[PDB]
RNA sequence: GGCCAGCAUCAGUUUUGGUGGCAGGAUAAAUCCAUAGGAAUGUAGCUUGCCUCGGUAAGUAUUAUAGCCUGUG
RNA sequence: AGAACUGGCGAUGCGGGAUGAACCGAACGUAGAGUUAAGGUGCCGGAAUACACGCUCAUCAGACACCACAAAAGGUGUUAG
RNA sequence: UUUGCUCCACACAAUAUAGAUGGAUACGAAUAAGGCGUCCUUGUGGCGUCGCUGAACCAUAGCAGGCUACGAAUUGCAAUGUCAUUUUGCGUGGGGAUAAAUCAUUUGUAUACGACUUAGA
């Protein structure tokens, strides 16, 4: 019959191969990947290319990104690096709107007064065109 | 606490009648050498005729884990004293290290039985090798194939007290 | 053009105190944006002014100033301590002082 | 122990459409439609086929996974109601005084009225629910037939009769009168 | 940082909001809680009603016009909760509570203004999903507040008049976004994006 | 000529950060590298009802078109 | 009601226990800076709506020992064994 | 007896601040769900996109901020280096408005006294 409309939610579910973003710790902001599952609350991760060590971390210090890839349960560091390089994760991440906003925050924080002034004069010119255009 | 594992060798003090007595060994969980050496003389003084004064400690060595980046199923045989009577228990844990399994065993024991460190004796810790001797469901439910699950209700932390948009719990 | 200021606004919360006892020699300042003792360590030594009004014009002004400085931090949420020449009057609990940047280390 | 995943399956028949959004279920079928608001239970419905629907609960505790099967049974009743209907049969029983039963339409909604309940003079009136269709037997004369889609209303309007036609300040071992449910079937089957 | 702070009290927890307030309004912020009838409080309705009845039980025997004045409205319930967190028997506390204004519904001066949210008091974040909570409107109406059916007739009106404003502003927003997107490729903007902007 | 401030260089008491070198441990353990053995939450591959190039399944198979574990060094 | 040992109050303020002659910490010249005790850090109230593993939903929950009350007997209510 | 009163314009004089000196920047409902854009067979629709903090958005250069459309130095190495915001009085000039209450007397639907209720050119 007519398609039974059923929608509730589609999650970033935790599983092997999932990429995570660490938000608190020595390795915050640096990416990693889940290898296997310790328990309901915590997991272990390994980010070799990002410089992360093989850890065992709670799920409060991480964030589950959408992107993911496929690797076997319990994989080792050299295997993880291989599969990461294969699936090209650090380019699929940088292309997101999330990562663009992160880099934007970092840039905006790393700015100096001269550049802050440059931005003011660059925005004056921009809204000048926009406000000549929208009337 | 932040536990550690120690290897304590001890020796009743030598005499002319027996100037090479028997070395007894214990593999103890504790936060530091001091209380490790205290617990050694607590357990040895339950089994053999010796004390700190009538004995000495030969070697005390930290045991680090061989494969701390490996998930393991630690079976644990323990005994604890309750308010009325003394009992034994077996519990399985799924942590990567012996010491971490102990750290989370003391905790959930104190939760579910209100038993303190001063009541518990850890008899045996065994890394189970195969996924067929596990008998506890709260472990077996993580030994499934293609295990995946979500975290439905997310709560973002806040450094500011006033926020100008209702939050979303979507993950 | 609309802004001319070179200070950071903060609030005079209270005096240093125990429970049931206070030390008016020392006052507590909440600075804006600060949330930790680290990142408040920047504001140490910085001068503070409480600017108020009075009806008797002295030296050609109705506004009057009480100066002081920031001495050290407070526990885990970006509060600091201050010590003025003449301690503050306790009706300023919840009043805006202004922290300058005059002794600088940038 | 908090579980990981606990699921149930629901077999949707043909010609029955199950529109779900924000736990507001809406089942449409040949007989009618039925809506339900399950916004007090934390549950995920996910469709796999037009032929069946999966419902799921995570992290459990023998409370959520207890209410999950309840939700399953509710939806199954909702689906069999719009197809096979529900048909309740309630029989009269009197020792001496015949229970004169009739239907009426007061200023407001329709009501069902009964008289001579043990030689009384009180006129016991009950409001028919908004969904039921209530009729009297024809192969026999001492039977009332409730019918509808919502069993949750049909059985309730049945129980209202059995509650108002109760015996008071007498012994119930002896005094057996009123209206009593005999059968709880479906319309077609 | 704002001079005045307007707080939507919908899906907020009572004490967890009132502590935040009672500190901010003592530190010197003028705070305006609004839409207090939709506040929430943990625990079940019958439980909260029992507690309110235990509060009503307490009245000065020899003259009950001296004692605990049992205010039945939600604004005044929250005021009680805050006043218990404040030293109202002093000038500090009195001045502080003069910096507060609580309302049921959203009146004119605060309907055309921006409302904020305290996240360390929100039910959806603090409470476990599945726990029972309680609504202050239903509670007050159960204990003798006679103006629930009025703020409702006013809030839907406010909402209609607000949704039309949004319906206009959304079209203006898409027009401005389509006018500004025609300059994003320009050297004035790809020179800004080198600075994050 | 003195009183009130500011700065610098110093002294005493103290607090808070950044950072370098060296030693010890199972001369850390691990990771990583080579090798032997083995297994399954069983990978290619092989018999497999159709069906998406063996999708499915239940058997086979111990690295093969994924990998893992243990030990040794 | 009557004794033993030590400690204290009485003769003794101070921080804490909301309050208290006796409890905990600690014994006092006048002041400054620093650090701590016992106790505490949602707000009143100076200080983390800090971190972590778990239990509990109570139609008179529970919450700083002395302390200001609670038993026997029961509950497939739940958790673990 | 416009000697008096009211509001407006400014010349201001005085007093007090529970304390801004860039902006209080507007949908609603759900959170085991939503927003935004678009297409249509306008539905609890299809597709796409977003969130993971407002760390945003807007405004923002110019003698405390100018003349045209040159000057700012010697406040001399820092000392609020004043513009806010109500109230009040006075004067200038522009209009506008022309009363009640209480006591005393009286009533008794009232009453310890006050008070209440009534009547009186």
């Amino acid at each position: 019959s007519t398609d039974s409309i059923v929608k509730a939610s589609n999650w970033r579910l935790v599983e092997v191969g999932r990429v995570v973003l660490i938000k608190k710790g020595q390795s915050a902001g640096k990416l990693a990947a889940i290898v296997e599952i310790i328990d309901q609350k915590k997991v272990l991760i390994d980010g070799p290319k990002a410089g992360v060590p093989r850890q065992a971390i709670n799920l409060g210090q991480v964030v589950l990104t959408p992107l993911t890839f496929a690797l076997p349960r319990g994989a080792r560091t050299a295997t993880v690096s291989k599969k990461w390089a294969a699936a090209a994760v650090c380019e699929k991440w940088a292309a997101s709107s999330w990562a663009k906003k992160i880099a934007q925050r970092e840039r905006r924080a790393a700015l100096t007064d001269f550049e802050r002034f440059q931005v003011m004069v660059l925005r004056k010119q921009k809204r000048y065109t926009v406000k000549k255009a929208l009337a | 606490a932040h536990f550690k594992e120690y290897q304590v060798i001890g020796r009743r003090l030598p005499t002319e009648s027996v100037p090479e007595p028997k070395l007894f060994r214990m593999r103890i969980f504790a936060s530091n050498e001091v209380i490790a050496k205290s617990r050694y003389w607590y357990f040895l003084q339950k089994l053999h005729k010796v004390k700190k004064a009538s004995g000495e400690i030969v070697s005390i060595n930290q045991i680090n884990e061989a494969h701390p980046t490996k998930v393991k199923n630690f079976g644990v045989w323990v005994r604890y004293d309750s308010r009325s009577g003394t009992h034994n228990m077996y519990k399985e844990i799924r942590d990567v290290s012996r010491v971490a399994a102990v750290e989370t065993l003391y905790q959930d024991m104190a939760a579910r039985h209100r038993a303190r460190f001063r009541s518990i004796h850890i008899l045996k810790v065994a890394e189970i090798e195969k996924t067929a001797d596990v008998k506890r469901q709260y472990v077996k439910q993580f030994l499934t194939k293609d295990l995946k699950f979500p975290l439905p209700h997310r709560v973002q932390k806040s450094t500011k007290t006033f926020s100008y948009k209702r939050p979303s719990t979507f993950y | 053009a609309e802004s001319h200021r070179l200070y950071v606004k903060g609030k005079h919360l209270s005096y240093q105190r125990s429970k049931r006892v206070n030390n008016p020699n020392v006052s507590l300042i909440k600075i804006e944006g600060v949330a930790t003792p680290q990142d408040a360590q920047f504001y140490l030594g910085k001068r503070i002014a409480y600017v108020y009004r009075a009806s008797k014009e002295v030296r050609g002004s109705k506004i009057r100033v009480m100066w002081g400085k920031v001495t050290r931090t407070h526990g885990n949420s970006g509060v600091v301590r201050a010590t003025f020449r003449n301690n503050l009057p306790a009706k300023t609990f919840g009043a805006s002082v202004r922290i300058f940047l005059y002794p600088s280390n940038i | 122990m908090k579980y990981i995943q606990t699921e149930q399956q629901i077999e949707v028949p043909e010609g029955v459409t199950v529109s779900i959004k924000s736990r507001i279920v809406k089942v449409v079928g040949p007989r009618g439609t039925l809506t339900k608001n399950l916004k007090h239970i934390d549950v995920t419905f996910t469709k796999v086929n037009n032929q069946l629907i999966k419902v799921a609960v995570h992290n459990g505790g023998r409370k959520h996974v207890a209410a999950l099967r309840t939700v399953k049974s509710l939806v199954d009743n909702m689906i069999t109601g719009v197809t096979k209907g529900y048909k309740y049969k309630m029989r009269y029983v009197y020792a001496h005084f015949p229970i004169n039963v009739n239907i009426v339409e007061k200023d407001g909604a329709k009501f069902i009225e009964v008289r001579n309940f043990l030689g009384d003079k009180k006129i016991r009136n009950v409001p028919v629910r908004d969904g039921v269709t209530i009729e009297f037997s024809t192969n026999v004369k001492d039977e009332i037939v409730l019918s509808g889609n919502s069993v949750e209303d049909v059985s309730q309007n049945a129980a209202d009769l059995q509650q108002i036609c109760r015996v008071r300040n007498k012994d119930i071992r002896k005094f057996l009168d009123g209206i009593y449910v005999s059968h709880k079937g479906f319309i077609t089957e | 940082s704002q001079p005045v702070v307007v707080i939507d009290a919908k899906d907020h927890l009572l004490g967890r909001l009132a502590s935040t307030i009672a500190k901010q309004v003592l530190n010197g912020q003028k705070i305006v809680v609004v839409r207090a009838e939709a506040l929430n409080i943990s625990g079940e309705f019958f439980r909260n009603k029992l507690k309110y009845h235990d509060f009503l039980r307490k009245a000065t025997a020899f003259n009950k016009t001296r004692g605990p004045f049992h205010f039945r409205a939600p604004s005044r319930i929250l005021y009680k909760a805050i006043r218990g967190m404040v030293s109202h028997k002093t000038a500090r506390g009195k001045a502080a509570l003069e910096r507060l204004k609580i309302f049921e519904g959203i009146p004119p001066p605060y309907d055309k203004k921006k409302r904020v949210v305290v996240p360390q008091a929100l039910r959806v974040l603090r409470l476990k999903p599945g726990r029972k909570y309680t609504t202050l409107g239903k509670l007050s109406t159960s204990v003798g507040w006679k103006y629930e059916d009025v703020v409702a007739k006013l809030e839907d009106k406010r909402k209609v008049r607000s949704a039309e404003y949004y319906a206009k502003k959304r079209a203006f927003t898409k027009k401005v976004s389509s006018a500004s997107a025609a300059a994003s490729e320009s050297d004035v903007a790809k020179q800004l994006a080198s600075f994050g902007y």
